[PDB]
């Protein structure tokens, strides 16, 4: 993966692994990435679907942050 | 509100202008 090598150095770029660093930090599923928000503060993605309660779909907000950080 | 996908799509988009297809040596 070149001089910097992978984006994410927990699961390393590999697709057939879970990550809760660079896919959704509750489940550590990649499946849905367009329905998964970025923590304006931590920069951790998280499936509208795994937050409790569940958010139907992408908020229409300037910001969102994450249960651990708001 | 950024989705995962959008930071994806900003990544494929920065990786395609490094190809430099429409350079001639
Ligand atoms: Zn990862
Ligand atoms: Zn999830
Ligand atoms: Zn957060
Ligand atoms: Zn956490």
């Amino acid at each position: 993966l070149g001089s910097s090598g992978p984006s994410c150095k927990h699961c390393k770029d590999d697709v057939n692994r879970l990550c809760r660093v660079c896919a959704c930090h509750l489940c550590g599923g990649r499946q849905d990435p367009d329905k998964q928000l970025m923590c304006d503060e931590c920069d951790m993605a998280f499936h509208i679907y795994c937050l409790d309660p569940p958010l139907s779909s992408v908020p229409s907000e300037d910001e969102w942050y994450c249960p651990e950080c708001r | 509100v950024r989705t995962l996908l959008s930071v994806q799509r900003e990544k494929m988009a920065r990786l395609r202008y490094m190809l430099l297809g429409g350079v001639r040596t």
